[PDB]
Parts: C-alpha cells; structure tokens; sequence
C-alpha cells in the first residue's frame, strides 16, 4: 500500500535524491554534479508543500482540480509540437545558416519558436530587411549578417518573404487558435467536473 | 496541565506545527545551498 | 465606493470583491512554484556578487 | 552578478522552458476558468443584494 | 511600394503581440534634424525600414 500511492512516491523521491546529492557532494571528483542534484531536490521538497494544505477549507477542493486539466495540456502539447517542427524546420531550411552545430540547430529550430508564443520574436535574427548584407559566404548567392551570437554566422537572402509570412501565419495558429482553444476547454472541464471533485474532497 | 494540554492537543496546532517547521526547513535548505556551500 | 449608487456601474462593482478567493488561490499556486523555480535556478547558476 | 557558471546550462535552459509552461497556460488559463465558473454561480444573489 | 506595405500591414499586426516600436513613430523619443528639402518641422527615426 505504502508503494502503489503517489505521493509517497514522491516523498520517498525527495530523499532518493538528498541521498544521491550529499553522496556525491562528499566525493571529491564530484562536487558540482552534488550541487546540481540538490539544486534540482529543492523543488521536490517544494511542491511537497501543496499536498499539506489540501486539508484546508478555502484551498483545498482547487488544488484536486489541478491535476484533472492535465489531459487537456497534453493535448495542448501535442499539437503544440507538431506545428513547432513544422514551422521550425521550414524556417531553418529556407534560410541557410553558416554555423552548423548540431545543438545550435536545435536551438533555432526548437527553442526560439518557443518562446515566440510568450512574445519572445526576435526580427533581426530572421529578417534580411533589418539587417547588413555583406559577401560572409564563399557560395553562390546573396548572403547577409545578422545580430547575435547564435542566430548564424551568415544567412540567404533568397526568397525571404516567405519566412516573413511563416512567422505571421504561426503567430496566428499558436497565439490565437491554440490557446484560445485551450481557455475553452479548461472551461468546459471545470464546469463538468466541478460537483465529482468538491463530492471527492 | 489541562487548559495547556488542550490548546495543543487539537489537530489544528499539530498542523500549524507541522506547517512552520517545514518552511524553516526549506528556509535552511536555502541558506545553504545559496551563501554557505564550501567545496 | 461613491459610484455604486448607479445603474450601469453598480452592480459590476460589487461583484469584483467577490473574486479575491480565486485570486488568492492562484497566488498561492503561484508562489510555491515561484519559490521552487528562483532557488533552483539561482543555485545552479553561482553568481559572484551575493548581497 | 557579476561571474555566473557555466556548468550543466541546459538544465537551466529546461528550467525556463517548465517554468514559461506552468506559470503561462496552466495557473492563468486555470484562473479564467475559475473566474467565468464563480462569475455565473455568484451574478444572481449579486443583483438581489444590490 | 514595399516599405509602405510593411509599415502599413506588417507592423500593426505585430503590435497586437507585445511588439510595439515607439521610437519608430514617436518624434519624443526621436532627435529632431534638417532631413527634408521641404517646409515643415522633421525628425529623423530609429531603424533600417522606418
């Protein structure tokens, strides 16, 4: 019984992971692996702390509906990484960046069309008009200079226009059709669910 | 012996406690892995 | 407080007390998590100057 | 600060990306769901009582 | 023809998400400056395309 719960799976996590930390911390070849560790064992002693105040009366019967949203930001997640690639991928391809890492490509294709949901939009690392050109490359064709250390050494100017109007068309799929949806759908749950969770509290 | 044991002995003081020493714990936990964590 | 006595604006007013529950339920959400997430990541990073 | 470490960064870069997700979608699309439940529940009694 | 079309449609669509250029259409926030062969007061902007 003690193993088939939640969270004491959790509480029992939370020491798991001390134990790991400490243990490495008093190694002397592993210091900033246990200080890593016990940074990231912080935050599991934390959220232990909204388990303790379900037994109140004003929070309580709110914190047992947190969990049942969790299927609709899973659905939010996959459409949400589906159109990421898409949009991600094509960026990257039109344009043609110089600098060609591997983890430099997966920050320009997965990470900064994140954060262009939370108004995050860089212009001058995606727009030839908002930047210098300059002969960066030993290559047929325009290239121009753009700002910022990862952003590409050097990228094309052909057919640019095109990625200007991808960026107006995921601004519209992700900042107006995703999560107004989702607001929708948090909405029609709680109303659904409301009476089965105060009954269960 | 009685009017102390029962403002103790309610589940209420046990939680409040329960509470207040478990956030002086966090607030350690802090302390030291913020300023005082020697190598 | 002197414009509740109207009709358009009246009854809107007395309805904004009435959701500072909800609002004290997310800021409880809020700072719990924003504890977790500050003291992580200030102790990941190790900055120099620590007034 | 004036000197941060560069050691184990990505877990940083994760960290922020976790916090944007919580913080952004869950508590403040909870929080209009709270608000438009309550809003319906509450509006009659508020009229009577105004 | 096409730096009308941006700052007639291009740039008050990005304005609805947090974009919003005020030293590209604010001469407070601008230097003045002699730039046109023309009668009138004018002031000379931040940017490439502005």
């Amino acid at each position: 019984l003690y193993l088939s719960d939640t969270w004491n799976q959790c509480d029992l996590l939370a020491l798991t992971c001390f134990l790991l930390g400490v243990g490495c911390r008093l190694t002397p070849g592993l210091f900033d692996l246990g200080r890593t560790v016990l940074c990231l064992d912080f935050m599991i002693f934390t959220l232990r702390l909204l388990h303790i105040f379900t037994v109140n009366k004003q929070l309580g019967p709110k914190i047992v509906i947190v969990s049942k949203m969790m299927k609709d930001v899973f659905f939010f997640l996959f459409f949400l990484c589906v159109w990421l690639v898409a949009y991600g991928v094509a960026t990257e391809g039109i344009l043609r960046p110089q600098d060609r890492s591997l983890p430099s490509i997966l920050r320009r294709v997965f990470y900064r069309p994140y954060l262009q949901i939370f108004g995050q939009i860089p212009q001058e690392e995606m727009d030839v008009a908002l930047m210098i050109p300059g002969n960066c490359s030993m290559e047929r064709g325009s290239w121009a200079h753009p700002e910022g250390p990862v952003a590409g050494s050097c990228v094309s100017q052909y057919a640019n226009w095109l990625v200007v109007l991808l960026l107006i068309v995921f601004l519209l799929v992700a900042n107006i059709l995703l999560l107004n949806l989702l607001i929708a759908m948090f909405s029609y749950t709680f109303s659904k669910v409301h009476g089965n969770s105060d009954l269960y509290w | 012996s009685k009017r102390w044991s029962d403002f103790w002995g309610a589940p209420v003081t046990a939680f409040l406690g329960n509470v207040v020493s478990y956030l002086l714990f966090l607030l350690l936990f802090a302390h030291v892995l913020l300023v005082d964590f020697q190598p």
